[PDB]
């Protein structure tokens, strides 16, 4: 079983979004209104669940095969996972969900007049390397509007859920695409105060890593909490 | 002062989080190997329970996009974290609220006392993890059950929280569900008996 | 018939992009050697069709039904075109043709492995309004590979054709989309040696045209030779 | 000085200006109304004839994805701008280079001459208008006819050209085509024999 | 992107707005012509009806400055934008709250069904705007009635509102004053039962 | 009878003052919990009365006449209303109401010890020309005392209320004069967020429309919502 | 976008290139091993060439000090990077032009088929780096047999090279030297008959 040898590195809960954020009208009934209770860090906090035993289906991570290929964009949207002491966070699960081309997602309560993409599922996942290392094949998915305020899009993004080493470093974000103009419009992007935590979610166009005559490539890093041994406890 | 890389930031799960965690859910077909809410195979060792509950918003109206995220020790107080499906047991599961009932439910066996980093132990728990759109950074939880009172008293964690009326907010309370044992536990996650969240 | 009763403003082809730009293989071979020959403006230079009485199909300027639903980002392309001197120009055409989402055109010699979209043409004509005002609709082109360097590929763009009042305005040239990080890449765009000059063919995300829950916008204006009357000639 | 607003920069048609421009060779179904490289009508005025050529690249291969606009005085030496399918001749026209034999075409009748701004009159001839990949800006040109020496001699235009020998690249070659008359005009975008290039 | 000129702020229209906008209410002489609330002349075709209700803050207590525009179809379903008081009917009215009881009235008749962008039928509705000190900008509501239950299950702008609950905010109780059909409509703008509001 | 041609551009929460802005403590109890929805336009919104057929009186407009001649700076507080699209608005409905230069109001409900005017009512009504433009005729109205904090005083200011072409674009506001001190300290002004937003409240003075040994003039333009028509809807 | 560190930009060889890299052409004494043209010892496998050219300017002058880098496959179509003296076959070999006469040879053997990342068989061929003074960045070639029509003409190589004429421009010509199968292949840098250069 797990053992409870590290503490990770406390929350800045200034740098992320915080619960209640009024422009993203749904936060409003959906955030506390008391103070979260500080608790010091014990072993149901610092282990997690290790997912390298997981069988994985060889498609698992290309959305262009997983699901004729898909319509659109075809990119290859790779990077790594460290910590915040910038140590690579090895056989991590990294699952990803996106929309098709157009802004529509394969979901039920989807109900946007873009269609569906018969040769798109839009799920992937992957294991980091060991070098922290993660990489998907899929199509840029469009940005699609919304019911918050009359006339809200979302910035074209692919939703990202990252466990890391332990529950108290697993994460739920979303990765932008760069120079994509409806970011700095987005109220769910504006939750996040500071405008460098935004720059965080920006995907880079990656040059490099494209394959000619095939398909472009965007880098995205991924920081989890910093983790560190106990000392004098 | 010293300053590590930041961490990069929460965003909501969204609405259709379904797709990417809970396929079923989604009305979309699975892959081979899918994390759920099955923590326990029937022949596990422990207490098998049933735990179900519901997500209130502010308005006191159901949360019916929610997803969950369990960690919790078997029944020897012992964390499981080589996941495999061929494992009787789990530590680690998933489950999410229906779009139409609004409910969620787990399958799992009670999990053992752990101590706490000073060597005190715990009341047994269930760690939760909540996610949902207009939610931007996921809820912290735990839920304890009500049978385990003595316990409960004594817990390292539980006497953390000042008011000992929102102690019981954290209290998952027993019944039976076709002849088994299970326990309710819904989430207020604003207003008249919000539900304790954690920070750590 | 026609008459010969304006002159058009010189063209300034420091702005325009030079014949020869070696980065650009093709004009290596395709540009002249010898220098251009100026030549004074007659009848034949001054006057040019008018499409007034062009038969337009219905949805000659909507991508989107001119060929079920394309897959794609929904996009209104609007805009204006005016002289020099800001002259609107009424009853003009406008040509345009892009690739669809994917960066696939739908033309024979169109190799590209992203596949064709069977409801997708890629082709529009509009003649401007009164306002010298011009609109269509259509699917945000990808951006697509091509055989220049062993990297290159085009920033997305919709291929635009425009007849003004004479021979002497038509210009044919290309759109991009703002905040695209190909374009400064591009050896195309690059073939225009003034930054400033680049600007002018970015089109700009215009939330105040987007039909909510439905298509964004872009606005796309476009400047032709500043036509004048004769003088003491 | 004065400045005015900048003119919108001109870039390549590029390869597939025939989806745009010529839907047929696109290999695509055109629409009701299409403006093709038929100019004259049977029955319309004047002297019918083909025109016909091909179009080199410095390295002397044809450029098989060109594109021209063409525009002409009719048999008066006048212009007809109003356009119409309807009518019986326009003055305006398209044809584009097949990716195979590399040889574009026009059906039109021989054009009326027409004054220059000062009152002089111009040997007859087509203004063309040549696109393709590799070209960032068109290239204008003009067509003359070798039947009409006399008049070039004393063309306005032609005389503005300083060398003799670069005017002869602006003389189509009159032949017979199934016993029509035609005229072979080829552009050689550079080098040898380069075609004369205007700017106006 | 393209930026226009940026909309004129709005700024709460104060305590006082009565002398501007309802110059009897303020106890002041009144003009020839006003725009008040009697948006029917007896002789007005359709269900003539008697509009009433309170508007409470988030503390339950009366707002007894507020400030109300009306706008709605004539019984045909059609909006009557020529404002005249020679008009048997005016779909344009103004009301206030009283400074004692606090309560505002109008006088119409009914309106008929009214379809949306997309050809769908709205339940008859009363389009309101609510003015007052404290507050900032105006707030945009509708009244529906309580007897057109049928009507009201398909609305579409009704069926926006995500939470059932919300949408009972938005209907007005029938009732008689006199022997006279009325409708009672409280705007609760904070809190407990607060009326939903639009943004459009 | 009212026709759905037209649509409005969305409106800027974060431009205008948003509904709770504590400072403001008549706010606090006056703003809504819960987000407002939002809805697509139809003819319920995009229509509203026109006023060309109401009866004005001769002096609506001219407070110096309409209620012996008032004491105080004898002004003049013209301009123009047009949409976001620079487009004038006629025949639109310009109700305006103040203090006199005391900064006492007559109403009921005012009790500041400054006394009434014998000859001032305090409001004022125009129907705006076919250029969009209006004119009223007053007096400079005084700062006033109010029950906020414990010292607060408003900067002299005229309440406005502008019809426009629909409900949608209907609008209550306050015009401040340019210099006036009182104005940043001012908690009804900085309900506004954005100190660009609070410029647009600054009436400018006008010596070019002044009447030379009469009045003085200042100058307060006024932005609709812009009005489109529909398209591809 | 993402940039990484920079590469070295080249320069020219410069005139003296020998004195590094061709010891004896300098005229100096060489060392113990030496990398020069004689990539097959007498006992290696398949058939025994000798390739020869010369170099040309712009002007049609021969480039007497240029510097070559070749790499082939050995007669498997078999790339040998293990670089011995011991080896019977090494697939890299260096020649240079002589001052006087100005033609280069190198000894070795035809090379066997390889294929492309697609699986698709390439013509035999010999990949050719050119330095010398005047050149900045060195040129990149390839060397075909004319004897190898059949495989040329399928070379995904070959047919990436848009006119048929500048493929011509790769083809070595075989001949006979001393009795010994030879293959001729002159590079013309610039003009009239410029030999197709490659990017990768
Ligand atoms: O973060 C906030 O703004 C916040 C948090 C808790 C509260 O109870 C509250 F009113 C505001
Ligand atoms: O409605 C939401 O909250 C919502 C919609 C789409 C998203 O991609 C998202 F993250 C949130
Ligand atoms: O624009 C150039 O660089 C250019 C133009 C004509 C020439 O003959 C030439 F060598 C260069
Ligand atoms: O190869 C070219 O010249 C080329 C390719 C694609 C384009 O969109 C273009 F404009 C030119
Ligand atoms: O009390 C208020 O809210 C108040 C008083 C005076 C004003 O001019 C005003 F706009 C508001
Ligand atoms: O605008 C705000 O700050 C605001 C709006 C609605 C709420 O319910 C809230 F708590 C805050
Ligand atoms: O002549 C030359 O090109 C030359 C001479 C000396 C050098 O070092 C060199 F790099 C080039
Ligand atoms: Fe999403
Ligand atoms: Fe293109
Ligand atoms: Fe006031
Ligand atoms: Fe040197």
């Amino acid at each position: 079983p797990a053992q409870d040898n590290s503490r990770f590195v406390i929350r800045d809960r200034n740098w992320h979004p915080k619960a209640l954020t009024p422009d993203y009208k749904t936060s409003i009934a959906r955030s506390p209104r008391q103070a979260l209770v500080s608790i010091p860090q014990s072993i149901s906090e610092t282990t997690g669940p290790n997912f390298s035993h997981l069988g994985f289906g060889a498609h698992d991570h290309d959305l262009l095969l997983n699901f004729g290929l898909p319509i659109g964009e075809r990119i290859i949207v790779a990077g790594r996972v460290v910590d915040q002491y910038g140590k690579p966070v090895p056989n991590t699960l990294v699952e990803m969900w996106q929309a098709n081309a157009g802004g529509r997602y394969r979901h039920k309560n989807d109900r946007y007049l873009a269609p569906l993409d018969p040769n798109f599922g839009g799920v992937g996942r992957c294991l980091t390397d060991s070098d922290g290392y993660y990489s998907f094949r899929t199509i840029k998915p469009g940005p699609y509007p919304w019911r918050n305020g009359p006339n809200d899009w979302r910035p074209a993004h692919i939703h990202f859920g990252i466990s890391g080493p332990s529950i108290a470093t697993k994460l739920i974000t979303q990765l932008y695409f760069e120079g994509d103009p409806l970011i700095p419009m987005c109220p769910i992007v504006k939750s996040i105060a500071n405008p460098e935590a935004v720059q965080q979610l920006i995907a880079k166009l990656d040059m490099n890593n494209a394959n000619p005559m095939d398909c472009l490539a965007y880098r995205f890093d991924i920081v989890l909490r910093g983790q560190r041994k106990t000392h004098f406890e | 002062p010293i300053e590590l890389l930041p961490e990069t930031p929460s965003q909501t799960a969204g609405p259709y989080v379904h797709i990417g965690l809970a396929l079923e859910a989604a009305g979309n077909p699975t892959r081979d190997q899918e994390i759920w809410n099955r923590l326990a195979k029937p022949d596990a060792p422990g207490e098998h329970i049933l735990l179900l509950g519901q997500v209130y918003d502010g308005n006191g109206h159901l949360v019916r996009d929610s997803f969950l995220e369990v960690w919790q020790a078997d029944a020897n107080g012992e964390y499981q974290d080589a996941y495999n499906l061929e494992n009787a047991f789990n530590s680690f599961g998933r489950t999410a609220t229906t779009f139409d009932a609004g409910e969620w439910t787990l399958h799992t066996v009670k999990p053992g006392v752990v101590n706490n980093a000073a060597g005190v132990p715990m009341a047994p728990h269930i760690n939760i993890s909540l996610f949902a759109r207009g939610i931007n950074i996921h809820l912290h939880t735990r839920l304890y059950f009500d049978d385990e009172a003595q316990a409960n008293a004594k817990c390292p964690v539980l006497n953390l929280i000042e008011q000992p009326q929102r102690r019981e907010t954290l209290i998952a309370k027993r019944c039976e569900v076709d002849g088994k044992t299970a326990y309710r536990f819904d989430i207020r996650i604003q207003g008249e008996g919000e539900t304790v969240f954690f920070d750590f």
